[PDB]
């Protein structure tokens, strides 16, 4: 060739010019290679898997032939393609492609960019999958505190804001249950400006209400529950 | 054959940027500055270029990593800006949710 079109159609894919295969070579293993280019309609596809050792029968229209066997396989949109991200996002586990903070601390190093920024919370405290949520941020944060569970202000003084229309609940706050003292949490939620919400056994030490927001419900006499630590 | 050779315009105009942006592993004097696109000759593929300070030269190319000089610093090369791994790592970012209309 003094024709560069394998060349063009390589970089134009960023593949090497070995894993380009043009539609009318019917010489070459389709082995390795990930590009084909149909010469009617001066299209590039991505290749789906094939196995070893086969040749093209035909390309037409979005399909290509390969024998042995005369198989017929859909070409795929090229990896760099509007058509592949859209495809992948779509799919159905399609939401674990979207980041989130994994926890209080890290939310505090993340600066929001415009103002109602929507980001998602794994959890409070790493490790623990509890506490998580959506927040939204206020890019000028002054006149907000950070509580630890519902304002998270950033170190350059944004606040993230837990979105949470009614009570809060001692795991937005850090608590762990089981066998870990949550008095703080605990704390944190009567002192926090809405009514708690108790959906587990707590152990605290001593709590105090305080304000007239301090309302505390669970849901029966036994399950949820404050319970005092041993020593206090 | 010679000077048939359009290697330059093909990587430039795969990543939509000026003849100028593009620059080749094996290229060890033109300055990195204004550079968008370094292609790899050995492994025929384009990347992105980070952030380097004026004055820079490629050092060496290889396996994802440009080392430059004054300083024989490496850095990472990025995937291009228009890729579908760009795609995935922006969004697979901690504050990605915000990508979501
Ligand atoms: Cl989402």
């Amino acid at each position: 060739a003094f024709d560069r079109s394998i060349q063009e159609i390589a970089r134009s894919a960023n593949v090497k010019d070995s894993e380009v295969i043009v539609s009318t070579d019917t010489i070459s293993l389709l082995d390795g290679k990930k590009v084909v280019y149909d010469i009617a309609t001066q299209t590039s596809y991505g290749l789906p898997t094939i196995p070893d050792g086969s040749v093209i029968s035909s390309v037409s229209a979005g399909k290509l032939n390969y024998n042995p066997g005369d198989v017929q396989v859909d070409l795929l949109p090229l990896e760099d393609s509007f058509i592949n991200v859209i495809n992948t996002l779509g799919r159905n586990d399609g939401a674990k492609y979207i980041g989130e903070c994994h926890s209080v601390a890290d939310l505090r190093n993340t600066e929001p960019t415009m103002d109602g920024q929507r980001i998602i919370l794994k959890q409070h405290t790493a490790g623990t999958l509890l506490g998580g949520g959506v927040f939204r941020a206020l890019i000028d944060g002054t006149g907000k505190t950070d509580n630890n569970g519902t304002v998270i202000k950033t170190v350059g003084g944004a606040a993230w804001l837990r979105v949470n229309a009614d009570r809060v609940n001692p795991f937005m706050f850090g608590a762990l249950g089981g066998s870990n003292d949550d008095t703080i949490p605990v704390q944190s939620c009567v002192d926090s400006g809405k009514a708690t919400q108790l959906t587990d056994a707590h152990y605290v030490s001593n709590i105090q209400l305080k304000y007239n927001t301090s309302s505390i419900y669970g849901s029966g006499l036994h399950y949820s529950r404050l319970h005092q630590l041993p020593s206090a | 054959s010679p000077a048939f050779d359009r290697s330059i315009q093909e990587i430039a105009r795969s990543a939509n940027v000026k003849d100028s942006e593009v620059i080749v592993s094996t290229d060890t004097i033109s300055l990195l500055d204004g550079k968008k696109v370094v292609y790899d000759i050995a492994t025929q593929t384009s990347y992105g270029l980070p952030t380097i300070p004026d004055g820079s030269v490629i050092s060496s190319v290889s396996a994802g990593k440009l080392n430059y000089n004054p300083g024989d610093v490496q850095v990472d090369l990025l995937p291009l800006e228009d890729s579908f791994i760009n795609v995935i790592n922006t969004l697979g970012r901690n504050d990605g949710a915000k990508y979501i209309g």
